[PDB]
């Protein structure tokens, strides 16, 4: 109702509506930490708020207060709370809190409080309709933003809405091959759906990541996806995947592919190979490339690996 | 280009006195404020310019005790601040029952972690009330919730429950067969952790697991050695000079501290690169006010400047205390907390 | 710009 930077705006102190009720003042005692100074008005709208919450006066009056709580202060969890308590109360027409958080959300898309006073809200009308196009905007302004990614996979598999989720990732993909959050995602849709046991599946996926990485080779992102839904089958078990990478070498080389490299050597000799020593010269030939001139920030690492594949396969 | 300590001995010092009202935000987590600037002073050895007496008695003001009737058990611990208006009152009469006053994970972890850092001896915590509480806030999959209220739930407040049982020295807190559950399963394709199942992994939610392994005893039982040197490579991939907390994107400060102490506890931090990193984190320091920011030439805060600090610690900064990477406070608060531990075991 | 952690 009256904002608080209209015109006429009006102290709850000056309220008629609230002359029954006492104001109830914050104390941090004698020595006060790290306080926060606040304006006349901000102290007004919160010494109102503790008197009401002080009594839980499940009011209308105190659902009206909530939204001005929720304006000076939206990462007060206390105040969402009870706000929620005074929905159920008053019955309030949930459809309309779901416009009021929408827009709230949009202005402060990385605070706790409004996400989870949304999910609740979700949980409450069992209604996912508009949770993916809401989430997609958010995205827009901020396509990494971890907490609409989470909201959306609860959303997913809650109400397992899993149709439409790999081609959105697709598209994603196609905005910014560089995103770590949707590689992220794509893993999440293909695991939860059709897995990648299905060696259709899996020949799709590599072939799919091996593309985005002949576009732009230097991705860690896609390199981690690639070998990710490959590690645990077992890197050595894959033969052309090995020579494909090693054409690869000569221009899209990259520390991410000597990285590859190196570890499907190390598959190799962790299941008793053919020409043992020759496969362990080979990785720590790329272990000492990758410290001396292709990834030197993380010299002592790489030796430290190289090290650790002699003393482990001699 | 130099490590301004007496620059940032002022700032953590401002921040314990005074915020302007454009810090509101952080009204209900003024403790962890607190925590940022005593154990930022703690680590630049400058607690002598601060009332250790009268931030004791501020921090047990925030103690959520239980009352007569011991009904509000599952609420206990610390509150972030004295927002909701309840009268002063330094743990000394029971508890003034109130309908929406109860604790919060992270405060009962930055309360105790303060107290400890302030020379208090946990006296006056009623240790088995907050353990209490800790218990009411774990979910069925192992993770953790803020507040008896509801929250939402994962790694952050799986790695506050650690830490407070760690220094109660008690964990009855958890179940911790549970909480190992949640942490393994939060682990990624690309094996970094991440804040819950099917997430991406990340810098911060990484630590809070390796580090809550690490304060059960528990890393090597949890993790295979295959398993470790996969999160140990994609720890040490988060270096780009300064440390970034997830694939593609800008470096942050804090992170120096986040990944650093991951890498630390499994014993590799030695191989990063030292100089670019110290480099990083030194450019993002207000030459003017004092502490660090996420950017160079950005605002700083008390994260930041605290984060950062540590981040240096982690390489021996000729002027900064060794940091326990796990437990999150100097090693000499650490040790002092290993001191106290000895005398309750009589 | 900040950090939200809490
Ligand atoms: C830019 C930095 C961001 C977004 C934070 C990343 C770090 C995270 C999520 C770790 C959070 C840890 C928590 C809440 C427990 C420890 C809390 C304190 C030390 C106050
Ligand atoms: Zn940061």
């Amino acid at each position: 109702f009256l904002s608080l930077d209209s015109p006429t705006y009006v102290l709850y102190r000056d309220r008629a509506e609230w002359a029954d009720i006492d104001p109830v003042p914050q104390n941090d005692g004698p020595s006060p930490v790290v306080q926060i100074i606040y304006s006349e008005k901000f102290r007004d709208v919160y010494d109102y708020f503790r008197a009401v919450l002080q009594r839980d006066e499940r009011s209308e009056r105190a659902f009206k207060l909530t939204r001005d709580a929720i304006e000076l202060n939206a990462a007060n969890y206390t105040v969402w709370h009870f706000r929620r308590v005074l929905l159920r109360s008053l019955q309030k027409d949930l459809q309309e809190e779901m416009n009021y958080i929408i827009a709230i959300i949009e202005e402060q898309p990385k605070n706790y409080q409004v996400w989870h006073h949304r999910r609740v809200l979700v949980e409450w009308l069992k209604d996912p309709s508009q949770e993916l196009e809401f989430i997609a905007d958010i995205l827009n302004q901020d396509a990494k933003n971890y907490h609409a990614w989470q909201h959306r996979q609860w959303v997913i598999q809650e109400f397992r809405l899993w149709d439409n989720e790999l081609q959105y990732v697709d598209q994603l993909l196609k905005e910014d091959v560089r995103n770590n959050s949707v590689w992220n995602q794509r893993h999440f849709v293909i695991s939860n759906t059709t897995g990648y046991s299905d060696r259709a599946v899996l020949e799709r996926e590599v072939q799919y990541t091996l593309e985005m990485i002949k576009l732009v080779p230097h991705n860690e992102s896609a390199w981690n996806y690639l070998k990710g839904i490959l590690q645990d089958r077992g890197l050595s078990r894959y033969p052309n995947l090995l020579n494909q990478l090693l054409d690869l070498q000569p221009s899209h080389s990259s520390p991410y592919l000597i990285a590859f490299l190196v570890d499907i050597y190390e598959d190799m000799l962790e299941n008793q190979c053919d020409n043992k020593e020759d496969i362990l010269n080979k990785a720590l030939e790329l272990c000492e490339i990758l410290a001396k001139e292709k990834d030197t920030i993380r010299k002592e690492y790489w030796r430290y690996i190289g090290r650790s594949l002699q003393s482990k396969h001699s | 280009l130099d490590f301004l300590r007496d620059r940032h001995v002022r700032f953590f010092q401002r921040c314990l006195q005074v915020l302007p009202e454009r810090y509101s935000s952080l009204e209900t987590s003024r403790l962890t404020i607190a925590f940022f600037a005593l154990s930022g002073l703690d680590m630049l050895d400058s607690l002598d310019v601060v009332n250790k007496d009268d931030i004791i008695e501020w921090i047990y003001s925030l103690q959520v005790l239980p009352t007569e009737d011991r009904s509000n058990l599952d609420r206990c611990g610390f509150r972030g601040s004295s927002y909701l208006g309840i009268p002063f009152n330094p743990s000394k009469n029971p508890g003034t029952a109130h309908p929406y006053d109860s604790g919060h994970i992270a405060m009962t972890y930055t309360g105790l972690s303060c107290l400890i850092i302030l020379g208090d001896d946990l006296s006056r915590v009623d240790k088995e009330a907050c353990l209490a509480g800790l218990r009411a806030l774990q979910l069925e999959d192992g993770s953790f919730c803020a507040v008896p209220e509801g929250s939402e739930n994962d790694m952050r407040f799986v790695y506050c429950a650690s830490c407070i049982c760690y220094m109660l020295n008690n964990w009855s807190g958890m179940d911790m067969k549970k909480a190992i559950s949640y942490i393994r399963r939060s682990m990624s394709y690309d094996n970094g952790l991440a804040q819950g199942a099917g997430l991406e992994s990340h810098g911060g939610s990484t630590f809070c697991g390796i580090a809550s392994l690490c304060l059960m005893g528990k890393l090597e039982e949890v993790f295979s050695e295959k398993e470790l040197n996969r999160i140990k490579r994609w720890c040490i991939m988060r270096q780009q000079n300064g440390y970034h907390g997830r694939p593609n994107k800008p470096v942050d400060t804090c992170y120096s501290f986040w990944v650093g102490a991951t890498l630390k506890l499994l014993k590799i931090f030695q191989y990063t690169n030292f100089e670019k990193n110290r480099n990083y984190i030194l450019s993002t320091q207000d030459r003017l006010v004092g502490g660090f920011a996420k950017w160079p030439d950005s605002h700083p805060d008390a994260l930041h400047a605290y984060f950062g600090i540590c981040g240096l610690s982690l390489m021996e900064e000729s002027g900064i205390c060794k940091v326990h990477p796990a437990l999150n406070v100097s090693t000499r608060t650490s040790e002092r907390l290993r001191d106290l531990h000895q005398s309750w075991k009589t | 710009t900040k950090c939200v952690i809490l």
